[PDB]
C-alpha cells in the first residue's frame, strides 16, 4: 500500500487508502500448498483460502 | 388515488437530501427500490383514471387521415402532462411516510 | 400494424454448466447433415440443396414462405412441403437450427 | 412518448401519424416535448470514462442550435474542454431508472470526489479569477485613494446599499458587524475588518459555516466548499456553488 | 430502390450526370457502322488538312 | 458450473448485477399505499370482529 | 405600425409582493430587451433616491467615538450603527432639518419606538429595532438630527455647520430602496426558445411599496425619454 | 510599437473597453486588436446524431453504428464499470438487454411507452444466445439450468 | 516531516478498540463507531500517535467485505451502505489519475 | 414629491446633422442619468429599427444560387452578396412591397442606380454599388423583391412556397443604423459642476435620418416602459 501510494503522492496525487486496501485484499486470497495430506488439494496448488 | 390537484412533488428534477431519503430505510438503493415500484403503480392508476376521463370525449370519427382538434381532450391531455411524474409522485409519498412495505423472504 | 406478441417467455436460469460435447448431443440437436461445400448457387444466387445455407437444415429465408412458393402466409404454419420440404415458419430460426 | 401524448391529445391515432408529425416539427411537438423532457434527466458521457463521474444525469431543456449545453462545473468532472469535444446522450426509460438517475447520478449529487472525498466541483479558471479578483484588499495611497476605505457597516445590507450606490469600492478594506463564531464555537455578532467583495462573497454562504475571511484561490475555495458540505446538506452546497460561479 | 436524404442532409442540387452504355441491336448496329464510316472519313479530311 | 455471483457474469447473462439496487433482497419487497392497506386491515379487522 | 413584428410584453405581473419585498415579472421580451430594461430600472432604482436619515447624534457623557457610556451594554460605534437603521417616514409636509432631544429611563432597552414621542416632523417605521441596552438604574440623554438628503452620504460629506457641538457625525442610507435585481430567463414562443424573461427584485425598507417604486422609476425613465420626440428636438 | 503610434492605436493593443449590455467602462484595459481566424472543418451539422430506434445488425441484433447508418452511441466496458460504481442495476439492465438486443424486449418496450402501460420483463440478449452457438460449434455442451 | 496528518488518515474509519485519552481519561474514540471530524479534532488535541483501525485488509466477510470492515463512503462523506461496488469504485479511483 | 428635485433635461439639441451622420445632444443631466439614457438609446437603435432589403432575386437562365450567367464575371453568389448591400428609403408612402423587374444591357457594369428606372415606389441609397461585371453585349434580365423588416432574416425564413421557378431566397439584413457612438461630459448648472451631458453621434445608411431613428429608438422605449404603470401591474 505504501510503495503504490508513494508513487502517486509523488505528483500531488491524493487517492485514500482504502482504495489501495482493497485492491491488496483481493491479491492474497490464495495460499500455496507444500504438504498434500489427506485431503483432495495436490501439490504446489494456488488455493482459496 | 390521491388528490392530483394539490400534489406538493416537484414538477422538473430537484436536489433532493440523501440523508432524508434513506433516514426510513438505512440504504438508499431499497429507498430506490420502494418507491420505484410505488411509482409504477402509480402510473397505473393514472393511466386508468386518464383513460377514463378520455372515454367520455370519444368523438366517433371513422376517419383516420384527418387530424381532428378536440378541444376538451386537449385540454385533459394538458392537465394531466403537467402533473409531476410517477416517480416524482413516489418519491414525495415517500418522504411524507405514506408508502408501506415489507420484504415477504424476511417475514417468513 | 405492432408486432406479434410472442408469449414465450424466456425460461429464467441461474446456471451455466460447461463440458465435453458427445457426438450423440451433436446429432440429436442438429437439423440435418450439411453435404455439399456450396453456399448459394452462382447462376441463381439461391441456398443450395444440402449446403451451407440450406433452408431445408437451417430454415426459410423468406418470413412464411417456402422454398418453392407454395404454401404462404400464415396459415400455413408448420406445414413443410410436399416438394421442396422447407419448413413454413419465421426466417429467424436462422439463427436458431443448426446442423 | 411525444407519440404517446400525440395520441392522448386526440390529434392522432395510430403510431405513423404520430411519426410524421413528429417528422414535420410542428408545434405542438415542441408543446409536448417541453412538458415530457420535465423529470426525465438524460446521462451525459464524456469518453474516455476513467471514473464514474464520466457519466452524469442532467435535466434537460429545449435550446437552440445544435450543441450540447454543459454546466462549467461539470467540466472538471468529465476532463471536458471545449476545443471541440463531444459528448453522448442517454435516455433512461424505466421510473427505477430514472430514480437511479435523479438520485444517484445527478451532478448536484456528484460534489465530492470518490478517490479522496475532497469536492470535485470547484470552481476553476474565470470563476476563481473573478472571485480572487473580488475578495483581493486594496490598500489606498496618495497617488491612488480607494473610496470608502475605513468605514464600518451594520450589516452586509448596508455594505451592498453602499457598493450599489457606488460609494465604497470593491476592494476596499472596510469593517462589518456580522455573525461569527467565537473560542466555544457559537455564533455571536462582532465587528470583522474584511473587503466590501467579502462581505459580498459571504451573502451567499450559509450562516452556519461562519464568516469567510480570506483571499479566495482554488485550494481555499476547495477547502470551503468541503466544509460547507460537511455543515449543511448537498442543496444548500449545490445553491452556494451555483450562487458563487455566478 | 430510390435513393433517400438522410434526415440532415440539406442542399440545393447543382448539377445531375447519368453515364450509360448503348443499347447493342441490329439497327443501332448498322447505324453505328455507318457513323463510324462518316467519323473515318470526317478524320482523313483532317489527316489530310 | 457457473452459478452467475459477480457483476460481469450477470453483465454478459443480462441479469440485474447484485449491487447498488438490484440486490436480491430487493426483489421481494411488497409495497402500496399506506392508506389503502390501512383501509384495508381495518375493513379485516370488522369482518373479523 | 412602427412595432407591428415585435413582440411585445403583455404587462408586469407581481408575483410576491410584501412592503418590503417585491418580485415582478416581464415577458415575452424580444432579445436584447430584458438586459435593457432591467439595467435602466436598476439604474434609476439604484439612483441617489430622496429620504431622511439620521445625520448627527450627540450624547451626554460622550466626547468621542470610542467611550464607555455608564451603564450601556454596547459602545458608542454599536450605537451609532443601530441608529443607521432607524427608518423615517414624513408626516408634516414641509419638514427638512429637525433636532429631536430625548431622555429615557427606567427600561431595560431602548428602542427606535422610543424616539417617537419626541419626534414631530417623521414617523419611525420601525419600532422595535434595539438601539441600545441599558441597566437597571441608567438614564439615557441623546439628541439626534433627522434631515433629508439623497442616497448613501458618509460620514465626511454629512457633516453640517448647524450641527450641535459634540455632536457625532453618522453616515446616512438616506435612500428607500435597499437593493434592486434582475434576471433574463429563456422564454418559449411556438418554434423559438430565444425570447426574454425579465424577473425584477424590489427591495426596500418599508417608506415605499416595491410596486411604487417600479412605477416611479418608469415614470422618469419615460420623462427622459419623452424628450427625445419629434416636437422636442431643435 | 512605431505602427500603432501611427496608426492611433494604444501601445500593446491595451484599451479601455464598455460594456454593450450595461455601458459601464471595464475596470482594467484590455488587450484588442485584429486576429486572423480560420474555420475548421468540424462542422456541429456533421457531429450531430440522434436515434431512438433505427436498424440493427442481422448478426448481433444490436444497433449499427455511424451517423450513415442511423446507428447509436458505445455504451462500452468502462460506462458499464462507472454504471456498476454508481450501483444503476436498472439504468445498466436495460442499457444490456431492452435498448441493444432483447429482439422483443425492445418492441415491446416501445409499444409500452406509447401506450403508457409497465415496461416489459427483459429477456435473454441475443449477442449471448450468437456466444452459446459459437461455444456449441466448438464443441462445448454449454447448458442452462434453473 | 509531517505529509499526511494522522487525522486526514483515520478519518472516515472505525475505531476497533476504546480509545481513552492518555491524560484526561475519557472515551475519545468507540469501538465500531466511525471517526467523524469531531473524533479528529479531539484526537489532534490528544496525545496519540497511532490508531488501530479496521481495514479491508483484516475483514472477515465469506463473501466481500462489509460497511464497518470498510468505513466512510467518500463520494457521499456518510457510512457506507449495503449494495456498494466499492471494488469497481477503488479500481477507478486508483487508475484515473495513471494518465 | 421627492422626485421633484430632479434636473429635468430641456430638450435634445441637433449640433450637425446631414442625411448619413448626426450629432445630438442631451442637456443638462442628472448624474447617472447619462449612461442609462445613452445605453438604453444606442441598443434599441442598434436592435430594432425598420428598413428595406431585398428577400428574394430571380435571374433569367439562373436554376439556383451556386451557378455562372453567361457573359458576367461574377457568380451568382458574388451578384446575391453584391445585391444584398443595396440599401432603400421610402419613396411613396403606404408601400410594404414591390417586385421589381430589371433589364439592363450595353453597359460594361451592372450597378445599383440601374433598377432606380424599374423601381417606383423607393429610392437606392447607393447607386454607385457595382452589382456585377459584365461584358457590352451581355444582357441581364432579373427580378428583386424588396420587402420590410427589422433585424437579419436568414434565407430560410425568406423561402416562399408560391415563389416561382429559379427565386433564390436572398438573407434579408434590415438594420438602417450602422454605429452608435455616445460620450458622457461634465456640465455646469449654476454653482453645481456634476451635471452631465450626453452627447450622440448616429451613422445611418440613409434610409431614416439620424433624428427620426432617435425618436423612433425613444418611442420604442417608452412603449415598453409605459407598460409599467399601476394599471398593467397583476
Ligand atoms: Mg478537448
Ligand atoms: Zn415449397
Amino acid at each position: 500500500v505504501n510503495e503504490v501510494q508513494e508513487v502517486y503522492r509523488l505528483q500531488g496525487v491524493k487517492i485514500n487508502d482504502k482504495h489501495f486496501e482493497v485492491v491488496v485484499r483481493q491479491m492474497m486470497r490464495k495460499v500455496q500448498i507444500q504438504d498434500s495430506g489427506d485431503t483432495t488439494f495436490l501439490e504446489n496448488q494456488l488455493v482459496h483460502k | 388515488m390521491q388528490d392530483l390537484k394539490n400534489t406538493k412533488a416537484p414538477v422538473s428534477t430537484a436536489t433532493l437530501n440523501r440523508n432524508e431519503f434513506d433516514s426510513k430505510t438505512g440504504n438508499i438503493y431499497e429507498a430506490i427500490s420502494i418507491a420505484s415500484k410505488r411509482a409504477v403503480q402509480i402510473n397505473s392508476d393514472i393511466k386508468k383514471e386518464l383513460l377514463e376521463k378520455l372515454e367520455e370525449f370519444a368523438t366517433y370519427s371513422d376517419s383516420l387521415e384527418e387530424v381532428f382538434e378536440n378541444k376538451e381532450q386537449i385540454e385533459v391531455s394538458k392537465f394531466y402532462e403537467k402533473l409531476p411524474k410517477p416517480h416524482a409522485l413516489a418519491v414525495q409519498e415517500w418522504l411524507e411516510d405514506k408508502i408501506y412495505y415489507r420484504n415477504t423472504e424476511k417475514d417468513a | 400494424m405492432a408486432r406479434i406478441k410472442d408469449n414465450n417467455a424466456p425460461k429464467r436460469f441461474n446456471k451455466i454448466s460447461i463440458g465435453l460435447a458427445s457426438p450423440e448431443s451433436i446429432l440429436a440437436e442438429s437439423r440435418g447433415e450439411v453435404l455439399k461445400p456450396e453456399t448459394i448457387n452462382y447462376r441463381t444466387h439461391k441456398p443450395e440443396r444440402d449446403g451451407l445455407f440450406c433452408e431445408r437444415i437451417f430454415g426459410p429465408v423468406k418470413d412464411y414462405e417456402c422454398a418453392c412458393g407454395k404454401y404462404k402466409r400464415i396459415r400455413y404454419r408448420g406445414i413443410v412441403c410436399d416438394r421442396c420440404g422447407v419448413e413454413v415458419t419465421e426466417k429467424k430460426v436462422r439463427r436458431d437450427r443448426v446442423g | 412518448f411525444i407519440i404517446r401524448k400525440l395520441i392522448e391529445r386526440g390529434i392522432v391515432k395510430t403510431v405513423k401519424s404520430a411519426k410524421k408529425i413528429i417528422d414535420k416539427k410542428e408545434p405542438v411537438v415542441w408543446d409536448i416535448l417541453e412538458n415530457v423532457l420535465k423529470g426525465h434527466p438524460v446521462l451525459l458521457n464524456r469518453a474516455p470514462t476513467l471514473h464514474r463521474l464520466g457519466i452524469q444525469a442532467f435535466q434537460p431543456k429545449l435550446i437552440e442550435g445544435k450543441a450540447i449545453r454543459l454546466h462549467p462545473l461539470a467540466c472538471t468532472a468529465f476532463n471536458a474542454d471545449f476545443d471541440g469535444d463531444q459528448m453522448a446522450v442517454h435516455l433512461p426509460l424505466g421510473p427505477e431508472a430514472i430514480l437511479e438517475a435523479q438520485l444517484l447520478m445527478l451532478a448536484s449529487q456528484n460534489i465530492l470526489n470518490p478517490a479522496n472525498g475532497s469536492p470535485i466541483t470547484v470552481p476553476s479558471q474565470d470563476m476563481v479569477l473573478g472571485l480572487y479578483y473580488m475578495t483581493k484588499e486594496k490598500r489606498s495611497t496618495p497617488e491612488e485613494p480607494v473610496i470608502g476605505e475605513g468605514l464600518t457597516f451594520y450589516s452586509s445590507e448596508e455594505v451592498e446599499i453602499a457598493f450599489n450606490e457606488r460609494k465604497v469600492a470593491l476592494n476596499a478594506i472596510i469593517k462589518v458587524r456580522t455573525k461569527d463564531f467565537n473560542e466555544a464555537g457559537e455564533l455571536v455578532n462582532k465587528i470583522i475588518e474584511t473587503t466590501v467583495g467579502r462581505v459580498l462573497f459571504n451573502t451567499v454562504v450559509p450562516e452556519q459555516a461562519g464568516y469567510i475571511n480570506t483571499v479566495l484561490n482554488k485550494k481555499s475555495l476547495r477547502n470551503i466548499i468541503g466544509d460547507i458540505l460537511a455543515v449543511t446538506d448537498v442543496p444548500t452546497t449545490a445553491d452556494f456553488l451555483d450562487k458563487i460561479k455566478t | 430502390a430510390s435513393l433517400k436524404a438522410s434526415p440532415s442532409l440539406r442542399g440545393v442540387v447543382i448539377d445531375k450526370k447519368l453515364f450509360s452504355r448503348s443499347i447493342k441491336d441490329k439497327r443501332k448496329r448498322s447505324e453505328d457502322k455507318e457513323a463510324i464510316s462518316r467519323l473515318e472519313m470526317d478524320y482523313e479530311v483532317k489527316f489530310q488538312q | 458450473v457457473d452459478t452467475l455471483e459477480g457483476l460481469k457474469e450477470n453483465v454478459i447473462v443480462g441479469h440485474k448485477i447484485p449491487a447498488g439496487t438490484g440486490m436480491r433482497d430487493y426483489d421481494s419487497i411488497i409495497v402500496g399505499s399506506k392508506e389503502e392497506y390501512d383501509e384495508i386491515m381495518a375493513r379485516k379487522e370488522e369482518f373479523k370482529f | 405600425m412602427a412595432l407591428l413584428n415585435f413582440q411585445k410584453p403583455d404587462k408586469v405581473i407581481m408575483i410576491d409582493s410584501t412592503d418590503f419585498e417585491g418580485k415582478f415579472e416581464f415577458r415575452p421580451l424580444e432579445p436584447g430587451y430584458g438586459l435593457t430594461v432591467g439595467n435602466a430600472l436598476r439604474r434609476v432604482l439604484l439612483s441617489s433616491l430622496e429620504g431622511f436619515a439620521i445625520t448627527s447624534v450627540r450624547i451626554d457623557g460622550v466626547e468621542h467615538e470610542f467611550s464607555v457610556v455608564p451603564g450601556v451594554v454596547e459602545d458608542v460605534t454599536e450605537i451609532i450603527l443601530n441608529l443607521k437603521q432607524v427608518r423615517f417616514k414624513r408626516q408634516i409636509d414641509d419638514v427638512e432639518s429637525e433636532t429631536v432631544s430625548i431622555s429615557v429611563s427606567g427600561k431595560e432597552q431602548l428602542t427606535a419606538g422610543d424616539f417617537q414621542k419626541f419626534i414631530s416632523g417623521y414617523q419611525v417605521l420601525n419600532p422595535d429595532l434595539v438601539i441600545c441596552n441599558m441597566g437597571p438604574k441608567v438614564s439615557i440623554n441623546m439628541e439626534i438630527v433627522i434631515e433629508k438628503g439623497r442616497g448613501y452620504v458618509p460620514a465626511e460629506e454629512n457633516k453640517k455647520s448647524n450641527a450641535p457641538l459634540g455632536s457625532i457625525a453618522v453616515d446616512s442610507v438616506y435612500t428607500p430602496v435597499k437593493n434592486v435585481k434582475y434576471s433574463i430567463e429563456n422564454y418559449r414562443v411556438e418554434q423559438k426558445t430565444d425570447y426574454e424573461k425579465l424577473v425584477f427584485e424590489i427591495i426596500t425598507d418599508g417608506s415605499i411599496h416595491p410596486k411604487d417604486a417600479l412605477t416611479e422609476a418608469a415614470k422618469v425613465l419615460i420623462h427622459h425619454f419623452m424628450l427625445f420626440s419629434d416636437e422636442r428636438i431643435t | 510599437n512605431e505602427l500603432t503610434d501611427k496608426a492611433g492605436v494604444p501601445r500593446f493593443g491595451h484599451t479601455y473597453l464598455y460594456d454593450g449590455g450595461t455601458g459601464q467602462r471595464f475596470d482594467q484595459a484590455a488587450t484588442v486588436g485584429v486576429i486572423y481566424m480560420l474555420k475548421l472543418g468540424h462542422m456541429v451539422d456533421d457531429k450531430m446524431h440522434a436515434r431512438s430506434i433505427g436498424p440493427y445488425s442481422l448478426i448481433t441484433q444490436q444497433p449499427l453504428g455511424g451517423k450513415a447508418q442511423f446507428g447509436g452511441q458505445r455504451f462500452g466496458e468502462m460506462e458499464v464499470w462507472a454504471l456498476e460504481a454508481y450501483g444503476a442495476s436498472a439504468t445498466l439492465r436495460e442499457i444490456l438487454t431492452v435498448k441493444s438486443d432483447d429482439v422483443i424486449g425492445r418492441a415491446k418496450t416501445y409499444e409500452s411507452i406509447v401506450k403508457g402501460e409497465t415496461m416489459p420483463e427483459p429477456g435473454l440478449p441475443e449477442s449471448f444466445n450468437v456466444l452459446m452457438h459459437e461455444l456449441k460449434g466448438l464443441g462445448l455442451d454449454i447448458r442452462l439450468e434453473e | 516531516e509531517v505529509v499526511e496528518t494522522l487525522g486526514e488518515r483515520i478519518l472516515g474509519r472505525v475505531s476497533l478498540h476504546d480509545v481513552y485519552n492518555p491524560l484526561t481519561e475519557e472515551l475519545i474514540l468507540k469501538a465500531g463507531q466511525e471517526i467523524s471530524e469531531a473524533d479528529v479534532k479531539k484526537v489532534e488535541a490528544a496525545p496519540i500517535e497511532k490508531v488501530e483501525v479496521r481495514s479491508p485488509l483484516t475483514c472477515e466477510a465469506a463473501q466481500g467485505i462489509c460497511a464497518k470492515c470498510y468505513g466512510r463512503n467518500l463520494a457521499t462523506n456518510k457510512m457506507v451502505q449495503r449494495g456498494e461496488a466499492v471494488g469497481v469504485v477503488a479500481a477507478q479511483s486508483i487508475g484515473e489519475p495513471g494518465t
